[PDB]
């Protein structure tokens, strides 16, 4: 029981150390995919806006 | 008689099931 | 900008949230962004404000831990962290009411509350007298009281 | 065939009169500057302006060159630095050109054209091994900056020496320490008494930056109607993308998606459709090109690499993670792909070491999940690391196949990770001594040599 | 009774005329001129007429290079469409945009019969509607999405994911034995392919029931629009006169929208949301309404439309799925998993996915595997993040099973064999709708994880595995 005690804690040492990784690679790309929807979103805007202009 | 034993809660990876296929496995197949 | 230029002129506002909407809890006001300049010591008392701060505080808490909770899991968590849910969940089901105009929708004649037993059911819902019964039977019921009666009806 | 200057707004111009002026015309002003005509409307003319546009002044007069778009060409530019327009860069007096070429001439088409089953040899291993090129084709070479593109294109113009490929090298928007660093690399390996270095700076009008690449090929193109071989590159593409926003904004026309004008697909193809293979009515030459991309966050699916990636042949992408990770170039084993079949390689390649490009990325996969794969990971580290090759040395292609056949025979599985580089240089003192048959065999039959006499070779140096 | 040139915009001509003369909708004007002086350039060139602006002047687009057009110089009005030949005559022969041999093996007389472009659509007493299945031996497709005699095949699919390859594959695969008249029309592909493809089809004695006109890159963008009209005029033809059924097929459709974004802001017309042209629906549809089905005939097309990006709400794609009759759809990330064909099973239908007209053996497993992979397409985040074997037992034996049904919806193409050791296989419709029930049941699904990958039919998947050890 101790032995495995043991290897329990070893085995969430693992899940754990694993675990922790792929988050900030997902926050990254998250985080990537946020400016871009930022930058087309302000350039939409000023396309609509300029157009609005030259019309008027 | 055969003894088993896991972890008590989520999140510990692998060591939950790689003993209990095992036990289950090598009762059954005798 | 409609709504940022409108919220300069309201003295209350309560916001509807669509989750609420969609989780069949009505009405579908959200407790955390409703707010009132009525909240002052010298309006309302001092048994009204304490009440209603630790139940705005206590729903302010459990939003951040039931999203935790999506992906934690439900038991890794300590108790004292779950007690937390065990509460809210029946703070935020009681805040439903059956009115009475929406008898079509519902088929209900409804209840009638004053102020005086509202401030007294949150006193007893944070006193502990209700952590036995199940979170569903808070559903769209009006005095505290017909809370022990359904129940009963189940 | 006389008029006036009213608007000199932001490197465009707008002139009255010229009632006779063509499209794509050049035209000079008084000042002394280079411009060209893009649109002529019910009463004036735009002009778009090719250097200095600070000297000029309304009411200037302005001239007609009399011709279209035409760079002059021939062997007297070899040996020097030219600007696009046609003036030299580093003195040495004028050029004697005599001969010209429109760089707008419309591309050989259908029955001009030939399958390709040569190789351009290139000498870095890690490209030839995996992603073969072949003349003709139009290989992208795209990545993120800091990672070592133009290292990629500097080592496979110096290893052309042996096949007699006259070359051009062009620069866009790029600072002149990196320009003249590799002026003076080339002068000191002596490439440039056959190749031709053309440059556009950072520090020029957008304009000159924009048509850079079009004198690049046209400069290029003429060599191959003669029969001869020719290799060109450009420096950036996404600079002249730039610049082409710059300019189409300056001209008020509708932006798209990140600005950039629907004309992207238009204005690459009619620089990238020039390559090919002539058929017997004009000659057997190729023209190979390696365009350059550089991607801002190292993502793929934006707009201009996929704009580009439509029109290539290929690409190779670059990557900065393994910049750091100890490996030079930075090439990635997985999507990196050349639609040539393996016949074009050295029918020994095909015949042993075709596999080399599963054994790669199947380990390039695994070593993430990281008996039977445990001998399989062992083969990984080494077939990484005999990829390796430092600044300057391109292999003899001999010596080149004859160390990928060592390698994918096993021949190096006793040899320890940090030890594989050695041997590799080690290795070839021993044939020179040892085997120096072998190289002429090889390059003489196109084949590999007797297996027995071959596997008899190595024993003697292990 | 002539006309004159006073703007020129790049792609944008425009002309003018005197009262009494304007030409109609596209009209085709032609210019000629020789060299006056030696500062002059020799160009002939021809224009489609395509707005009416006022003042005695129409705007145009032109076919060719614009480049030395001097301002002043004189043009001709035909009074009649574009005229392409077709019948006969076209069969072999290789043609450009504006109808004249490409070839270069010989010229077609006046004596063939040749036909206006741009005609209505037929009216609704002419047309017909039938269902009957078109096969190609393709795993993926032949369940999942079975194709229609007559209908009309979308391929959608980013910037290289294979669409050629698939192309190709079902010429191989279907248009030499089908028995019916084929066109293809190299619409704004690279000339290599175009070239290649010419080889290909002479050297095999196939070219003597084929006709082609190109359009590729390298043309100004008046061009590329036609290629696909010209293409499609000749096929009408062949379905109608000759009472023949006709495949044709055609890759980058989607250069035709393209091209008119790139000539609208210089027509001057106002900005879509994107900056299209505004009027992409009314155009796409005065394309794809034409092929159709009769009473007479039937015309098959398969195509292919050029994504943008990996972003399907872009507009123009998106307006596509108005006409598809059948929808195939293609994707990077599979792709990059080793898959081939990288087929999306979740967003490929077909209206031939009924059950009265396939039977329920087929509408059953086909319904079974879409679900099957919905649980483990929702199950992506939670697997992704924290691990596989989170999950409960019932969901990990559902896990075990996604992965080998995608791997084996992968098979190796005929056009494949230069890049694989083996050649290209075939599994028929009643073949592949037997294989998915093996794994389904669990008569096979024990084998490793990557013995489905490259496989033809079920059984050569246990052979691989023993050769696997
Ligand atoms: N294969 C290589 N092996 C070793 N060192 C290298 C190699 N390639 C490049 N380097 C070194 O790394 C430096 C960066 O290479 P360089 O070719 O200038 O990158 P780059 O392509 O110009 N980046 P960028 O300017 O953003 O396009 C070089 O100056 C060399 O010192
Ligand atoms: N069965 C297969 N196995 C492996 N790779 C494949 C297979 N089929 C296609 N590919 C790859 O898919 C790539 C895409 O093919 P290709 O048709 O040339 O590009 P594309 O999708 O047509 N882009 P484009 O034609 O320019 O619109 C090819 O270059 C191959 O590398
Ligand atoms: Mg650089
Ligand atoms: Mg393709």
């Amino acid at each position: 029981l101790l032995d495995a005690k043991a290897s329990e804690h070893a085995a969430r040492m693992t899940a754990m150390k694993n675990a922790t990784d792929n988050a900030n690679e997902l926050i990254r790309t998250l985080t990537l995919s946020y400016n871009r929807a930022r930058q087309a979103a302000i350039t939409q805007e000023i396309t609509e806006i300029v157009a609005g202009a030259n019309a008027l | 008689g055969y003894l088993v034993i896991t972890s008590d809660r989520g999140l510990a990876g692998a060591y939950n099931s790689n003993v209990l296929r095992l036990v289950y496995q090598t009762i059954q197949k005798r | 900008p409609a709504p940022a230029t409108t919220f300069s002129h309201l003295d209350a506002t309560t916001n509807l949230e669509r989750k609420l909407a969609e989780m069949g809890i009505y009405p579908a006001v959200d407790p955390l962004a409703s707010t009132s300049r009525a909240l002052a010591p010298e309006i309302v008392g001092e048994e009204h404000y304490q009440v209603a701060r630790k139940v705005q505080q206590t729903l302010q808490r459990y939003k951040e831990l039931q999203d935790i909770i999506a992906i934690l899991g439900m038991d890794e968590l300590s108790d004292e962290d779950k007690l937390v849910v065990h509460r809210a969940r029946r703070i935020q089901f009681f805040l439903s009411q059956n009115f009475h105009v929406a008898e079509q929708f519902t088929g209900q004649p409804g209840s009638y509350v004053p102020v005086k037993e509202t401030v007294r059911g949150f006193k007893e819902i944070l006193e502990g007298k209700y952590d036995h019964l199940p979170e569903d039977a808070f559903r769209l019921v009006g005095r505290i009281e017909e809370v022990v009666e359904k129940a009963k009806a189940m | 065939d006389v008029g006036t200057v009213i608007q000199v707004g932001d490197g465009i111009a707008r002139a009255h009169g010229l009632d006779n002026v063509m499209s794509g015309e050049l035209v000079e002003f008084a000042n002394g500057v280079m411009g060209m005509a893009l649109n002529l409307e019910e009463n004036n003319v735009g002009i778009v302006i090719l250097g200095p546009y600070t000297g000029i002044k309304e009411g200037d007069e302005v001239r007609r060159t009399g011709r279209i778009m035409e760079v002059p060409v021939g062997e007297a530019l070899i040996g020097r630095v030219v600007n696009p327009l046609g003036q030299p860069v580093d003195g040495l007096g004028p050029v004697e050109t005599t001969e010209t070429r429109p760089i707008e001439s419309r591309a050989p088409g259908v029955m001009d054209r030939r399958s390709v089953h040569e190789p351009l040899q290139t000498g870095i291993k890690a490209i030839d091994a995996l992603v073969p090129i072949g003349r003709g084709q139009r290989e992208l070479i795209i990545g993120d900056r800091q990672t070592g593109k133009t290292s990629v294109a500097i080592d496979t113009i110096i290893n052309q020496k042996d096949q007699n490929m006259i070359s051009i090298y062009v620069a866009i928007g790029q600072k002149e320490s990196t320009v003249r660093t590799v002026v003076e690399t080339l002068r000191k390996h002596g490439a440039l008494d056959y190749t031709i270095v053309v440059t556009a700076s950072a520090s020029q009008p957008a304009p000159l930056l924009f048509l850079a690449p079009y004198a690049g090929v046209a400069m290029g193109e003429y060599f191959m109607y003669k029969g001869k071989h020719v290799l060109v590159v450009y420096d950036d593409l996404s600079k002249q993308a730039a610049a082409y926003r710059e300019l189409s904004l300056l001209l008020r026309r509708p932006p798209g998606r990140e600005a950039y004008p629907g004309d992207i697909f238009y204005l690459h193809s009619r620089l990238l459709e020039r390559a090919a293979k002539l058929s017997d009515a004009k000659g057997g030459g190729s023209l190979t090109a390696l365009p350059f991309v550089e991607t801002q966050a190292g993502d793929i699916s934006a707009y201009i690499p996929t704009n580009v990636i439509s029109i290539t042949d290929g690409q190779i992408f670059l990557q900065s993670d393994l910049f750091f990770s100890g490996v030079r170039p930075a090439i990635n084993a997985g999507l990196s792909v050349s639609r040539v079949g393996g016949a074009a390689q050295i029918k020994a390649m095909k015949k042993v070491a075709g596999t080399l490009r599963l054994d790669l990325a199947a380990y390039r996969e695994l070593e993430a999940f990281a008996k039977a794969t445990q001998a399989k990971l062992a083969r990984g580290a080494r077939t990484v690391e005999v990829l390796k090759q430092d600044l300057h040395q391109p292999i003899p292609v001999e010596k080149q196949v004859l160390i990928i056949y060592a390698l994918t025979r096993g021949f190096l599985d006793d040899i320890p990770v940090e030890d594989v580089r050695r041997f590799e240089k080690e290795f070839y003192l021993f044939l020179d001594q040892n085997g120096q048959h072998l190289l002429e065999h090889i390059r003489t039959t196109k084949d590999l040599p007797n297996e027995d006499d071959l596997n008899k070779a190595i024993e003697a140096f292990k | 009774t002539r006309g004159r040139v006073i703007q020129v915009m790049g792609p944008v001509v425009d002309v003018k005329f005197e009262n009494g003369h304007l030409p109609a909708i596209y009209n085709a004007l032609k210019i000629q001129h020789k060299a006056r002086n030696e500062n002059e350039v020799d160009i002939d060139l021809t224009l489609e007429v395509a707005l009416h602006l006022g003042d005695d002047t129409v705007r145009t687009i032109a076919m060719a290079s614009t480049d030395g057009l001097i301002r002043g110089m004189e043009v001709i009005d035909t009074g009649a469409p574009i005229s392409v030949p077709v019948g006969e005559v076209t069969l072999g022969r290789v043609f450009n945009v504006l109808g004249e041999p490409i070839d270069l093996e010989g010229d077609i007389p006046a004596d063939a019969r040749r036909d206006p472009i741009h005609r209505p659509a037929p009216k609704f007493e002419e047309l017909a509607t039938e269902v009957e299945i078109l096969e190609t031996g393709i795993k993926v497709v032949d369940l999942l999405a079975p194709y229609i005699k007559g209908g009309k095949i979308g391929l959608f699919g980013g910037a290289g994911v294979g669409k050629t390859v698939l192309i190709q594959e079902l010429i191989h695969n279907i248009a030499q034995e089908h028995g019916g008249i084929s066109v293809f029309a190299g619409v704004g592909d690279r000339t290599r392919e175009g070239n290649d493809l010419y080889h290909e089809m002479k050297d095999s004695g196939v070219i003597s029931k084929t006709a082609m006109v190109f359009g590729q890159m390298n043309e100004p963008p008046g061009a590329r629009m036609r290629v696909a009209l010209t293409g499609l005029t000749m096929a009408e033809y062949f379905r109608d006169e000759q009472g023949q059924d006709v495949l044709l097929f055609i890759d980058n459709i989607f250069r035709f929208t393209q091209a008119g974004s790139e000539v609208s802001a210089l027509l001057g017309r106002m900005p879509s949301a994107v900056g299209y042209q505004p009027t992409l629906a009314t155009e796409m549809g005065q394309l794809q309404e034409r092929i159709t089905s009769t009473a007479k005939g039937s015309i098959t097309s398969i195509q292919a439309i050029y994504v943008p990006a990996d972003d399907y709400t872009d507009p123009a794609p998106a307006t596509t799925f108005s006409h598809l009759d059948a929808t195939t759809n293609l994707e990077r990330k599979l792709a990059e998993m080793g898959i081939y064909p990288a087929v999306d099973p979740l967003a490929s239908t077909s209206r031939a996915l009924a059950p009265e007209i396939v039977g329920e053996e087929h509408y059953q497993v086909a319904r079974k595997v879409q679900q099957t992979l919905q649980r483990y397409k929702e199950l992506q985040d939670i697997i992704a993040i924290l691990g596989m074997d989170e999950l409960s037992d019932e969901d990990k034996l559902v896990v075990h099973r996604a992965r080998r049904i995608q791997f084996f919806l992968s098979q190796n193409f005929h056009v494949a064999e230069q890049f694989t050791g083996q050649p290209g296989s075939y599994v028929p419709v009643k073949e592949t709708v037997r294989g998915f029930k093996e794994i389904l049941e669990g008569k096979y699904d024990h084998l490793p994880e990557d013995a489905f990958r490259l496989v033809g039919r079920i059984e050569e998947v246990v052979e691989k595995a023993k050769a696997m050890g």
